[PDB]
Parts: C-alpha cells; sequence; structure tokens
C-alpha cells in the first residue's frame, strides 16, 4: 500500500454510476410501488408487497483482476492529484439512503470540513459539504427535532470556512425559491413512509457584517426515473425515526453583477441527483487494473 | 381566486359567436384552459382542453384560443342543436385553491320571432284560506326567448319577502312559460286594495293586478 | 366505449354523511385519476377537490375541508366520495370526473375527459309528506279568444317526484305542468295549468290527478269555475 | 440565433445534447442568473425574476432535450438566454413585441384606429398590416387609419420584422 501519485475524480467515478444502479434494483425488489405512471403512458396496477426497506449495507468489491484504490491524504477536495495511495479489496459497508438537502446515517470527515464540486467556483454545481462534527434528527408524525444548540456552533465552522473560498463576502441560508416538493423540502425514506420537511424554515440565517414541520405523503415522484410512483397507505398510528447527519448538498446564486452591489452569496439547500449521495461515500474509491 | 365570463349570450342559426373568460396570472397565465359544454339537464362534457385542442366527436365548428390572462371560446355555423351552457376551466397554482371554474354562461340561439309573454294571475283557493295559507299563483306563458324576470307589488309598493320563482320552461308548442308564487296569511291578503305580479320581458313590461276586495 | 357510472340518487337529513360511488370501464384508474364536482340546482360548476402539485394530497377546496373524503381503489376500479356534516346548500348534483387517454406524468395537467351521468343528493329537514291539492278557478283574467286557464296548486310536499294527469290522461292537449319550486318549509311545491275554450266550461268538467310515490298517496280533484 | 414571441403568449427555447441521453443541464438569462435546471429526475426553479411561468418538459430529458418555456410572456422578459449541457454553451436571443388597439371595443365610422407596437428595450420595429380588405398599410412604428370604414370590420393581420423573422398579430374588428 505504497506511496504513488494518481488523480481521483469523484465527479467522474465509473462505480457510482454502477452503485446508483445497484440501489435502483435494491429498490425494485424492496419497495414496489402499487402504481408507476411513466411516459402513451406505460402503467401497471399490482397488489403491493408492503415490505419496508431498513437500509441493508452493500459492498461493491472489485471484480476479477480490477483493484479498488483508496486515497490517503487526510482531506481531499473532489478533484485533486492525490499524494499518497493504498489499495483495498472491497469498498466499505455503505448505507444507502435516498435523501435530499440532507445526507443520512453516513460517514464523517475527520479533521476538516471539506467541500467538493465537479467545479466549486462553478456557479452552477451541486455542492457536497462533507462534515467534521455530526448532528441528530429525530422525527415523529407530527414534528421533527433538530437541536437549537447544534446550529450556532456549526454557524461558526461555516463562517470560518466559506470565506476562505470566497473572501470579503457575506453568507445567506435561505429556503429554495422554486422547484419540486422533494427538492423544496427534505425528502427521505424511513420505514416505508416518505417524508418532506419545510426546512425552508431551518435555513433562515445570514452572516457576519428549532423545529421542522414534516408532512407524510403516500404519492411520490421518483428519483429513479422520471415520473410518479404511488405506494399504499399506513396501518399504524405512530412512527419513529432517529437519524444522524453527516452532510449537506448545496448551491448559491452568483448572479454575476447588476449593481445589486451585493456583498452576498445565498446558498440554498439542494439535492435530487441521487448519484451525488452515492458520491459523498464513494469519492475516495476508484476502479482500475494494472 | 375567481374567473369571470359573461352570464349571457345569443345568436342567429347561421352566425358566428364568442364567449370570453378572464382571470389572473395566478390561475390562467400559468395553466391550461379547457372548456365544458352542458346540454339541457345533462352532465357537462369537455368541449375543449389544452387551450386549443378539440377531442374526438366535437365538430370543427368549435375552436379555442388563449392569450395574456384571458382565454376565448369560438363557435361557427351556430346550430339550434348548439344551445346549451358553456364553462371555462383552468387549474390554479396560487394559495391552496386548485381547480377553478368561471361562473359560466348560458348561450341561446334564437329559433323564434320575439314572443310576448301572456299573463294570467290566480287568487288564493277558498279551500286554502280555509286551511290558513294563501298562495297567489302567477302564470307567465307563451313567450320567447326563454329568459324572463318577475316581481310582486302591493299598492305598487315592492314586497321582496315571500317570493319563490320557477326559471323559464319549454312548453308543448316550443315557447317558454314559467310560474311565480307569492304567499302570505289571509291576514294580509284581506287588507290591501290589490296585489300585482309584473313581467319584464326584453326591456318591456306587461302587467296584471288582482284584488281581494 | 369508455364509461362512467354513478350510483343512484339519494336523500339526506342535515348532519349526516353521504357517500357516492363511481365505476370506470375502459381503463385502469391510476389513482391520480379522479376529481369530484357538483352542481347546485340552478347554479354553475363548483369543484370540491382532486389531486394536486402537492403530492400527499388529493386536495379539497376550503369550504369542504373539515368534512370531505375522496378515494380511488386502483383494484376494484371505482372511486368513493364522502361529504359529511350536511347543510341546506349541499343539495346539488355531484359529478365524478376522470382524465385519460392523455399523458399525465405531468399529472398536474390532465383534462376532465370522461364525465359521469351525475348523481343527486338533496339535503332537507323534511321526511316524507303527501301533497295537498287546491284548485285555481278559471278567472275573469283567464278568457281571451274564447279560451281560459284553470289548474291545480300542489303544495307543501317532500321526496321529490310528483306527477300530473288530467281526466286520468284522457285530456292531454294544451296541458303544461310546471317545474317544481322548493319552499323555505323544506317542502317542494308544484302547479299544473291547462287553458281551455270558454264554450267548453259550462258544459265540460275537469279532473286533475296528482300521484306521489314517496308519499304513496293519490289525489284527484276537480276544479270548478 | 433569434426567435420572437408575441406578448401574453407561450414560447419555448430549445436545447440539444450530443446523444439521446439524460444530462444534468441548467438555464441562464443574460446575467448568469438561473431560471430552471434539473437534478436527475427532479426539477428546480432558479432565483431569477422569472422562476414561475418558467418550466420545462420532463418527458424529453431521456432523449436529452431540455427546453425552457416562458409563458404569459412579457416585454421585459426579452433576453439573450443560455442553456448549459455537457459543458456546451448554446444561446438563443428572445424578443417580445406587443400590439394593441387604441381602445377595447365596438369602433364605428369616421372614428380612427391606432395600433401601437411596444418593442423591447433597444430594438427595431417595422409593421405591415393587410386589411381584412387587403389594402396594405405599412405603419412602421404605429399604424393609423385616420377615418374608419364598413370595409374595415372583420379580422386583419399585422407583421413585425426582426433578425429576419416575422411574427403575426391579428386583430379582430367590430365596426
Ligand atoms: C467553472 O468551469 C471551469 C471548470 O474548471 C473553470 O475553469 C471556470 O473557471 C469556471 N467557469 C467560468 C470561467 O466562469
Ligand atoms: C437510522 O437508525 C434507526 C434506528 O432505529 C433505524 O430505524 C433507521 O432505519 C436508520 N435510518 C435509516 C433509514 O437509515
Ligand atoms: C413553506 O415553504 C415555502 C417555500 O418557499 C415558503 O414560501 C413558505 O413561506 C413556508 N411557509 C411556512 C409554513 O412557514
Ligand atoms: C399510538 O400508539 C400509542 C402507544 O404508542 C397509543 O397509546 C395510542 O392509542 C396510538 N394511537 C391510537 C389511537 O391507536
Amino acid at each position: 500500500l505504497e506511496n504513488v501519485i494518481e488523480n481521483f475524480n469523484m465527479w467522474k467515478n465509473d462505480m457510482v454510476d454502477q452503485m446508483h444502479q445497484d440501489i435502483i434494483s435494491l429498490w425494485d425488489q424492496s419497495l414496489k410501488p402499487c402504481v408507476k405512471l411513466t411516459p402513451n403512458t406505460s402503467t401497471i396496477a399490482q397488489a403491493c408487497p408492503k415490505v419496508s426497506f431498513d437500509p441493508i449495507p452493500i459492498h461493491y468489491c472489485a471484480p476479477a483482476g480490477y483493484a479498488i484504490l483508496k486515497c490517503n491524504d487526510k482531506t481531499f477536495n473532489g478533484i485533486g492529484p492525490c499524494n499518497n495511495v493504498s489499495t483495498v479489496q472491497c469498498t466499505h459497508g455503505i448505507k444507502p439512503v435516498v435523501s435530499t438537502q440532507l445526507l443520512l446515517n453516513g460517514s464523517l470527515a475527520e479533521e476538516e470540513v471539506v467541500i467538493r464540486s465537479e467545479n466549486i467556483s462553478n456557479n452552477v454545481k451541486t455542492i457536497i459539504v462533507h462534515l467534521t462534527e455530526s448532528v441528530n434528527i429525530t422525527c415523529i408524525g407530527g414534528h421533527c427535532n433538530i437541536n437549537e444548540k447544534a446550529w450556532n456552533e456549526t454557524l461558526k465552522k461555516v463562517v470560518e470556512k466559506l470565506v476562505k473560498y470566497f473572501p470579503n463576502k457575506t453568507i445567506e441560508f435561505a429556503p429554495p425559491v422554486g422547484g419540486d416538493l422533494e427538492i423544496t423540502t427534505h425528502s427521505f425514506n424511513c420505514g416505508g413512509e416518505f417524508f418532506y420537511c419545510n426546512t425552508t424554515k431551518l435555513f433562515n440565517s445570514i452572516h457576519n457584517s428549532i423545529t421542522l414541520p414534516c408532512r407524510i405523503r403516500q404519492i411520490i415522484n421518483m428519483w429513479q426515473e422520471v415520473g410518479r410512483a404511488m405506494y399504499a397507505p399506513p396501518s399504524k398510528g405512530n412512527i419513529t425515526c432517529i437519524s444522524d447527519i453527516t452532510g449537506l448538498l448545496l448551491t448559491r446564486d452568483g448572479g454575476e453583477n447588476k449593481t445589486e452591489n451585493n456583498d452576498t452569496e445565498i446558498f440554498r439547500p439542494g439535492g435530487g441527483d441521487m448519484k451525488d449521495n452515492w458520491r459523498s461515500e464513494l469519492y475516495k474509491y476508484k476502479v482500475v487494473e494494472i | 381566486s375567481v374567473l369571470t365570463q359573461p352570464p349571457s349570450v345569443s345568436a342567429a342559426p347561421g352566425q358566428k359567436v364568442t364567449i370570453s373568460c378572464s382571470g389572473s396570472s395566478s390561475n390562467i397565465g400559468k395553466n391550461y384552459v379547457s372548456w365544458y359544454q352542458q346540454l339541457p339537464g345533462a352532465a357537462p362534457k369537455l368541449l375543449i382542453f389544452d387551450d386549443t385542442q378539440r377531442p374526438s366527436g366535437i365538430p370543427d365548428r368549435f375552436s379555442g384560443s388563449k392569450s395574456g390572462t384571458s382565454a376565448t371560446l369560438a363557435i361557427t355555423g351556430l346550430q339550434t342543436g348548439d344551445e346549451a351552457d358553456y364553462y371555462c376551466g383552468t387549474w390554479d397554482s396560487s394559495l391552496s385553491t386548485g381547480q377553478l371554474f368561471g361562473g359560466g354562461t348560458k348561450l341561446t340561439v334564437l329559433g323564434q320571432p320575439k314572443a310576448a309573454p301572456s299573463v294570467t294571475l290566480f287568487p288564493p283557493s277558498s279551500e286554502e284560506l280555509q286551511a290558513n295559507k294563501a298562495t297567489l299563483v302567477c302564470l307567465i306563458s307563451d313567450f320567447y326567448p326563454g329568459a324572463v324576470t318577475v316581481a310582486w307589488k302591493a299598492d305598487s309598493s315592492p314586497v321582496k319577502a315571500g317570493v319563490e320563482t320557477t326559471t323559464p320552461s319549454k312548453q308543448s308548442n316550443n315557447k317558454y312559460a314559467a310560474s311565480s308564487y307569492l304567499s302570505l296569511t289571509p291576514e294580509q291578503w284581506k287588507s290591501h286594495r290589490s296585489y300585482s305580479c309584473q313581467v319584464t320581458h326584453e326591456g318591456s313590461t306587461v302587467e296584471k293586478t288582482m284584488a281581494h276586495a | 366505449q369508455v364509461q362512467v357510472v354513478q350510483s343512484g340518487a339519494e336523500v339526506r337529513k342535515p348532519g349526516a354523511s353521504v357517500k357516492v360511488s363511481c365505476k370506470v370501464s375502459g381503463f385502469t384508474l391510476t389513482g391520480l385519476s379522479i376529481h369530484w364536482v357538483r352542481q347546485a340546482p340552478g347554479k354553475g360548476l363548483e369543484w370540491m377537490g382532486g389531486f394536486g402539485p402537492e403530492e400527499n394530497e388529493i386536495i379539497y377546496a376550503q369550504k369542504f375541508q373539515g368534512r370531505v373524503s375522496m378515494t380511488e381503489d386502483t383494484s376494484t376500479n371505482t372511486a368513493y366520495m364522502e361529504l359529511s356534516s350536511l347543510r341546506s346548500e349541499d343539495t346539488a348534483v355531484y359529478y365524478c370526473a376522470t382524465g385519460g387517454n392523455y399523458y399525465n406524468l405531468w399529472t398536474g395537467y390532465y383534462p376532465l375527459a370522461y364525465w359521469g351521468q351525475g348523481t343527486l343528493v338533496t339535503v332537507s329537514s323534511a321526511s316524507t309528506k303527501g301533497p295537498s291539492v287546491f284548485p285555481l278557478a278559471p278567472s275573469s283574467k283567464s278568457t281571451s279568444g274564447g279560451t281560459a286557464a284553470l289548474g291545480c296548486l300542489v303544495k307543501d310536499y317532500f321526496p321529490e317526484p310528483v306527477t300530473v294527469s288530467w281526466n286520468s290522461g284522457a285530456l292531454t292537449s294544451g296541458v303544461h305542468t310546471f317545474p317544481a319550486v322548493l319552499q323555505s318549509s323544506g317542502l317542494y311545491s308544484l302547479s299544473s295549468v291547462v287553458t281551455v275554450p270558454s264554450s267548453s266550461l259550462g258544459t265540460q268538467t275537469y279532473i286533475c290527478n296528482v300521484n306521489h310515490k314517496p308519499s304513496n298517496t293519490k289525489v284527484d280533484k276537480k276544479v270548478e269555475p | 440565433k433569434v426567435v420572437l414571441g408575441k406578448k401574453g403568449d407561450t414560447v419555448e427555447l430549445t436545447c440539444t445534447a450530443s446523444q439521446k441521453k439524460s444530462i444534468q443541464f441548467h438555464w441562464k438569462n443574460s446575467n448568469q442568473i438561473k431560471i430552471l435546471g434539473n437534478q436527475g429526475s427532479f426539477l428546480t426553479k432558479g432565483p431569477s425574476k422569472l422562476n414561475d411561468r418558467a418550466d420545462s418538459r420532463r418527458s424529453l430529458w431521456d432523449q436529452g432535450n431540455f427546453p425552457l418555456i416562458i409563458k404569459n410572456l412579457k416585454i421585459e422578459d426579452s433576453d439573450t438566454y443560455i442553456c448549459e449541457v455537457e459543458d456546451q454553451k448554446e444561446e438563443v436571443q428572445l424578443l417580445v413585441f406587443g400590439l394593441t388597439a387604441n381602445s377595447d371595443t365596438h369602433l364605428l365610422q369616421g372614428q380612427s384606429l391606432t395600433l401601437t407596437l411596444e418593442s423591447p428595450p433597444g430594438s427595431s420595429p417595422s409593421v405591415q398590416c393587410r386589411s381584412p380588405r387587403g389594402k396594405n398599410i405599412q405603419g412602421g412604428k404605429t399604424l393609423s387609419v385616420s377615418q374608419l370604414e364598413l370595409q374595415d370590420s372583420g379580422t386583419w393581420t399585422c407583421t413585425v420584422l426582426q433578425n429576419q423573422k416575422k411574427v403575426e398579430f391579428k386583430i379582430d374588428i367590430v365596426v
């Protein structure tokens, strides 16, 4: 597991597309919607299996003659020449959560809080924000609890970090302006119920110069393919979720001028490209031969 | 939160006619407009959907348009058959509100020469006074176009209380007749010099007066 | 063929729920498929609810929010609607609406392509009551052209379908019976009026018959000038 | 690359990817301000003035067609717009023009007609109108017939020309 120098690009990792696919199949077997409506319209009505998915971990291990490499440097931005490299038989256990604006029950960056983009400066691109210290989210339907206390300290690390990428600047947490309900709010899967939180409410903070109102919904859009999937209704009165947060998906406005003379950048949550969730766990891993 | 269209429209059997509905960028500018045709006492039918798209079995006489914050329904070669009521539908984004309908309009085609109303008015029944109720019965008959409006007056002093009216009707000879009822206890019936029912038909009024005395 | 069938017409006491079926033939209802719309008698279309750009809801307009539940079973391929806690205004004709043969991934966008026959609900204080019949005597007012009008006043009765014949159907000419009018009593009222020649009146006698199924009573009464 | 859309109408700008495959794509206006873009399957609206009445067609994305639709078009909406897919910049210029009559309805004889053309900030405007009659009067910036006629009722058509494209407004007439 000797020192060698190679470039890893998480943004072009060939496996995530595979891993993203493997997740789609895991889903076909586990949560089968009663109804899929797709574009004529191709549609089938079936009696549902009603089997919840309770996040079984998956290993994509390197096939025959192909090696999975890991990157050594302690903090690595998404695209970089990596100074030190090890080799591993298998990717580690991966818990696959299909999530938005939040990354769930995941992996934590150890010393520094790291922001990875195919381009960070890119005015357009999804931003991962891999985190050093984690937080707890518990929900009941009803309401969701995020500690009031955790946010002011976390305000600090971010106020400390962003400026360093974007110096002499002022920072906004603002709710998402438009788009679909899954993007608008935090989409996630707990126990065969799909959840949205108007977290528009949560980022209401601006910088330097707390309970979420979740909805339980049985008809939902699919991340998987374009369209709507319908899942049958709930047998029990009350449901428990404990989740831990390891991360974020983010975008900020830019706007490139117009005597706004704005000091500001506004970052709004984000998500919906499933492959990015898959990317935050898998960015270190790479598949090669010889 | 509401669409408006006219409450009434009319035309000759050869002639072209249009019905226009207007709303707000919150409903219409944003979303599709589809149109519904409702025949005499039948369930409403989709005359038009997606602004300009006519479904199968509608004839080509029917057309649609949309521009700005209003949409327009167009008809040609209008037929005796085309008589019915048309409603404009738009799905609406703002607030909760969802699907919205304008009030709708009743369209009438004239198959007849204007016809005057013929009015005969009837007195309370003896049996009925006897039963302690008194109903004046007003018959409005043999007139066209169908729409008619009525009111009741005591000593030419308006009474808006105690009046129910039947909306215009088809009749055995294809002209419209309709009935208006006024009721009061014989306590009232007995005291005034007279009671009158009057009919306004097309800007002009023909009237009858009945007196207890 | 494509079809929509609504269940039989029904009568309700204020405060009681009403539930109305829909069966659809020619397609499998998507479950996003159906919107319930009802028409007051004498009034334009009012939309109760249906599915919207908010996913968890099949969404109901505000007037109906406390009280109304809409359903589609994708399997039995029918949809059910309940409006509960009934009002005087609620009598109306309830219509079941569906989209189809359209691409509705947009789902936000379908037209209301097939419409049911309509089903009726009337809500009232009253319980079945027979009609009472009084006669309209041909008046001073009635004869021009040697012809005059005389008739029956059918007053104050419930369960609505009431019917009229003169001479038990022997005289069917120049006979018109009015649409009924609903009274503040909570009871519908009807008058049937026929005009006749004056020469006829001394010599000819007239009987009008009122039949009422619900009431289960029949009255024939003769009107004498 | 220029197209023109009538005021109050609905217009669509076209975007093409290299293979008939879904690609993350996103949309921008003359300032690098975001209208609409997508995440995999889901759709989102940018914080531009436009966001509502900014919407694209979903069905298309597997082919790799990612259109921008502006509907209920406004004059101020005319802009040069740029769609980004698989690192490509594709651009289209959109201008909005509007025609209007002097007043709402029922104009009768000797009375006069003025059509006015509102053109977006900074653009050339020339007008051709063929009368229901077909006498053709070329107003240019506004068109006026000083005194009105019987001949004149019915619906007639004006043409506005920019970047060598023509757009039709037709005005219905009651005389
Ligand atoms: C982001 O796009 C490329 C990616 O490396 C980068 O070079 C560029 O600076 C950014 N785009 C610009 C020039 O605005
Ligand atoms: C996180 O842990 C809880 C423990 O009960 C489990 O129920 C839940 O499924 C986990 N979250 C997910 C969905 O990964
Ligand atoms: C819910 O979220 C939307 C997102 O923009 C926002 O407009 C609205 O103010 C929020 N309302 C509540 C319930 O706080
Ligand atoms: C939800 O379960 C709780 C116990 O956790 C119980 O006390 C309550 O009855 C519940 N809801 C109902 C009414 O079934």
